[PDB]
DNA sequence: CAGTCCCTGTTCGGGCGCCT
DNA sequence: AGGCGCCCGAACAGGGACTG
């Protein structure tokens, strides 16, 4: 008889299926002589039996490494033995951000040892778990053995481990209302307002309830070793902050250069203010091989620079504090890019970012600012559950100009202006009824599917035609194309009817930028004018002056 | 110690596994305090690692109500119970209640918590409840009672629901009952008056037989549809008998006679859009005659049970909203609009949101059917936000659209 | 009809960043 | 091996207008 610790977690196996039969794969012939023993250790502490007849289970090894470490960790590979095992509800739906912690006076770290082999596995399923591994080179064919815990690369145990934790703090989490706890893998952190030994108290307490069950809490758990290094970043009960960024300064640029660059930049964006990217990136650009040589643009560079200005001095962020308002405040950065900070207390920043993308093949700053807006408020809530109070750089009449025509819906919470150049602004307006005493161009055109020719024209009703052929071209292009040139050739007011509902469509969003180097030019000119006035009418009807444009491209 | 009445997956297909999406802390507030009294009443109880499943939950107060209601997005597992509900056990849809004058929703929800569930289906129900910022991991439950808003729970208890109301049906023979998942819509050509009386004399009924119920009234026969109109003008600009001939040449696609060509002729050199054009009495006669063929119903427009129903709606600015419900293109069974709901002139998302609540419940009265909304916003935009202006118990299917202004012609 | 194209938006898959 | 983020491209859907 071996006992019994913790309560235990039922496990099935996907139906119609049955444990594994494999073949042994390489493992390095050194440290596999430390293991021949290390087995006969584990039966003494409940960790290990066997049976001859009752296995038809065998499996491979297949392990990863890790840094800092004065002695050597082992691993065994069920991959096998997973494919064939029930899924779980993934206990990690991700990470807690430094800046929506609260302020603790007091923050410990205790550390579970022999954290998976303290939880029993479930009865039932122990069988699925023998295994094979070479002795030093090899003499004897082998042995085997099953397993009474949760072997380390199992599918399930994260999940086991998480949940039987869990369940154990509980009852002591409703005796301390005002402890705070969270678990990471196998290791605790706790904090409390209380005294500073008092705390101690509770944590030694604490330690108490866990042993209880069987898990194991060192004293190499540090109170003054904090800040704690977790995950990237460094933690004070007070401010945290990211561990300190080496940005290459290498000559030598190979676009996985630039790669492994931006990557930091990003992860530097949380809390330095302003990092943009753009132009970096743009080096990535349709790309083979990343290994690939490139060199740096100017503009590349000239961001680069203004980039390791920022990084040169070092910050830090504070915590959330539940009693004071949530504050998001955002610039405009230029070639559709957003850096935005979220504060409380003015110049303590929680958190910092960027929104950096670029979204539709023909946009305006109000969208991008929407956009980024619905970026903040989501990661808002996820973080602080709240949604902050936003500063904007944007005069609230060209907002309510905006949002009141666009066609679809579209909104931003609660928000103020902040008159902090540049300011987001509506480059043009089309008219709402047709301008009198505008001369009207009826605008159309052409183009043939096979010989990717065509022609683009208009007629006015002063008299004045055009048509200019053109050459490699789409349907679509030559309607624009048309459009573009009746901006060109009118006053400074115009109506415009077209027959294309591809061309109406772009215009009337409104874009102040695109892809398109032609919608851009649509664009400027679009600008200069005082007054435009556009118009659809349908093709083939036997309309207008459209009839006759018809005839001139179609032609 | 009562029976439970099995039920299975239809064939070929898994439990719900989606995502819980974040929560802000006031709802998630809401919730614990929600199901710590849940589980103490023994509806619903923890669950563990070995249940792979997850539904999406979040919390809600209904119309005029300070009390926060608890929600499941069960459209996922309604999917997959289907075959279950619709084709096993009918529910006569009642041609009638759509023309009472008046019709009166309750939430007879809380009933289903009697019933126990199949021991089996009970790991299709688990929910997490989500923390701010990640700090503890979920606390994630599974339902061991029929579980508000699954189809299921309508079907189940329908026995149930049909017996209780059967005194009240004797006694009431004129009055319309119907029942659509949590809601019942009950409905009578009654003065208000005995009519919120007659719901009481319905409230104490299921009060003495074991259910609690927290104006709601609709007023059905009043529902009107928005036909198309042609602007009335006294004198017409070219740019004018554009538009004109344009949304002609659309309206067309819907009825076969209309016609342009009299009033297409008028348009015939190129002329200034502002310059004022004479109407000629051959197309006179033409746009005087379309004007007729528009006030007519549309040949051969009927709703077939078998196909899904499908909701249309353009946002046609100052507070307006119009929509249509089809099943296919160009046969409306409904059109018609929503003008000054809450949020006119300050929140397009709320507005949305509203405008989707009314359709669907005119189109519950109707067909008994929730519609498929074609939702003019961004996907995040909507996913963002819509969960703060919900007031309903039910969520129908939506997907996202980008339809810039042709369509905007069931308007002026 | 189709069947084709042209264009645009979304969604997925890959490379880094941070980590197990 | 997976989670969360970014930027990019290539794939895939689907909506209109032209080919006939
Ligand atoms: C790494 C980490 C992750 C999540 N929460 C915490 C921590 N560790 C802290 O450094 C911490 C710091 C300040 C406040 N809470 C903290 N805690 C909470 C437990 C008191």
């Amino acid at each position: 008889v071996p006992i019994s610790p913790i309560e235990t977690v039922p496990v099935k196996l996907k139906p119609g299926m049955d444990g594994p039969k494999v073949k042994q794969w390489p493992l390095t012939e050194e440290k596999i002589k430390a293991l021949v023993e290390i087995c006969t250790e584990m039966e003494k502490e409940g960790k290990i039996s066997k049976i001859g007849p009752e296995n038809p289970y065998n499996t491979p090894v297949f392990a990863i490494k890790k840094k800092d470490s004065t002695k050597w960790r082992k691993l065994v590979d069920f991959r096998e033995l997973n494919k064939r095992t029930q899924d779980f509800w993934e206990v990690q739906l991700g990470i807690p951000h430094p800046a929506g912690l609260k302020k603790k006076k007091s923050v410990t770290v205790l550390d579970v040892g022999d954290a998976y082999f303290s939880v029993p596995l479930d009865e039932d399923f122990r069988k699925y778990t023998a295994f094979t591994i070479p002795s030093i080179n090899n003499e004897t064919p082998g042995i085997r053995y099953q397993y009474n815990v949760l072997p380390q690369g199992w599918k399930g145990s994260p999940a086991i481990f998480q949940s039987s934790m869990t369940k154990i703090l509980e009852p002591f989490k409703k005796q301390n209302p005002d402890i705070v706890i969270y678990q990471y893998m196998d290791d605790l952190y706790v904090g409390s307002d209380l005294e500073i030994g008092q705390h101690r108290t509770k944590i030694e307490e604490l330690r108490q309830h866990l042993l209880r069950w069987g898990l194991t809490t060192p004293d190499k758990k540090h109170q003054k070793e904090p800040p704690f290094l977790w995950m990237g970043y460094e933690l004070h009960p007070d401010k945290w902050t990211v561990q300190p960024i080496v940005l290459p300064e290498k000559d030598s640029w190979t676009v996985n250069d630039i790669c492994k660059l931006v990557g930091k930049l990003n992860w530097a964006s949380q809390i330095y203010p302003g990092i943009k990217v753009r132009q970096l990136s743009k080096l990535l650009r349709g790309t083979k091989a990343l290994t690939e040589v490139i060199p740096l643009t100017e503009e590349a560079e000239l961001e680069l620079a203004e980039n390791r200005e920022i990084l040169k001095e070092p910050v830090h962020g504070v915590y959330y504090d539940p009693s004071k308002d949530l504050i998001a405040e955002i610039q405009k950065q230029g070639q559709g890019q957003w850096t935005y900070q979220i504060y409380q207390e003015p110049f303590k920043n929680l958190k910092t970012g960027k929104y950096a993308r670029m979204r539709g093949a023909h946009t305006n700053d109000v969208k991008q600012l929407t956009e980024a807006v619905q970026k903040i408020t989501t990661e808002s809530i996820v973080i602080w559950g709240k949604t902050p109070k936003f500063k904007l750089p944007i005069q609230k009449e060209t907002w309510e100009t905006w949002w009141t025509e666009y066609w679809q819906a579209t909104w931003i919470p609660e928000w103020e202006f902040v008159n902090t150049p540049p300011l987001v602004k509506l480059w043009y307006q089309l008219e709402k009824e047709p301008i009198v005493g505008a001369e009207t161009f009826y605008v159309d055109g052409a183009a043939n599917r096979e010989t990717k020719l065509g022609k683009a024209g208009y007629v006015t009703n002063k008299g004045r035609q055009k048509v200019v052929p053109l050459t490699n071209t789409t349907n679509q292009k030559t309607e624009l194309q048309a459009i573009y040139l009746a901006l060109q050739d009118s006053g400074l007011e115009v109506n415009i009817v077209t027959n294309s509902q591809y061309a109406l469509g772009i215009i009337q969003a409104q874009p102040d930028k695109s892809e398109s180097e032609l919608v851009n030019q649509i664009i400027e000119q679009l600008i200069k004018k005082e007054k435009v006035y556009l118009a659809w009418v349908p093709a083939h009807k036997g309309i207008g002056g459209n009839e006759q444009v018809d005839k001139l491209v179609s032609a | 110690p009562i029976e439970t009445v099995p039920v299975k997956l239809k064939p070929g297909m898994d439990g719900p596994k989606v995502k819980q999406w974040p929560l802000t802390e006031e709802k998630i507030k809401a919730l614990v305090e929600i199901c710590t009294e849940m589980e103490k009443e023994g509806k619903i109880s923890k669950i563990g690692p070995e249940n792979p499943y997850n539904t999406p939950v979040f919390a809600i107060k209904k119309k005029d109500s300070t009390k926060w209601r608890k929600l499941v997005d069960f459209r996922e597992l309604n999917k997959r119970t289907q075959d279950f509900w619709e084709v096993q056990l009918g529910i006569p849809h009642p041609a009638g209640l759509k023309k009472k004058k008046s019709v009166t929703v309750l939430d007879v929800g809380d009933a289903y918590f009697s019933v126990p569930l199949d021991e089996d289906f009970r790991k299709y129900t688990a929910f997490t409840i989500p923390s701010i910022n990640n700090e503890t991991p979920g606390i994630r439950y599974q339902y061991n009672v029929l579980p508000q808003g699954w189809k299921g729970s309508p079907a189940i208890f329908q026995s149930s629901m049909t017996k209780i109301l059967e005194p009240f049906k004797k006694q009431n023979p004129d009055i319309v009952i119907y029942q659509y998942m949590d809601d019942l819509y009950v409905g009578s050509d009654l003065e208000i008056g005995q009519h919120r009386t007659k719901i009481e004399e319905l409230r104490q009924h299921l009060l003495r037989w074991g259910l609690t119920t927290p104006g709601y009234e609709l007023h059905p026969d009043k529902w009107t549809v928005q036909p198309i109109v042609l602007p009335e003008k006294d004198s017409w600009t070219v740019n004018d008998i554009q538009k004109l001939v344009g949304k002609l040449n659309w309206a067309s696609q819907i009825y076969p006679g209309i016609k342009v060509r009299q009033l297409s002729k008028l348009l015939r050199g190129t002329k200034a859009l502002t310059e004022v054009i004479p109407l000629t009495e051959e197309a006179e006669l033409e746009l005087a005659e379309n004007r007729e063929i528009l006030k007519e119903p549309v040949h051969g427009v009927y709703y077939d049970p078998s196909k899904d129903l499908i909701a249309e709606i353009q946002k046609q600015g100052q507070g307006q909203w119009t929509y249509q419900i089809y099943q296919e293109p160009f046969k409306n069974l409904k059109t018609g609009k929503y003008a000054r709901m809450r949020g006119a002139h300050t929140n397009d998302v709320k507005q949305l949101t509203e405008a989707v609540q009314k359709i669907t419940t005119e189109s519950i009265v109707i067909w008994g059917k929730t519609p498929k909304f074609k939702l003019p916003i961004q996907k995040e935009t909507w996913e963002t936000w819509w969960t703060e202006y919900w007031q309903a118990t039910w969520i129908p299917e939506w997907e996202f659209v980008n339809t810039p202004p042709l369509v905007k012609l069931w308007y002026q």
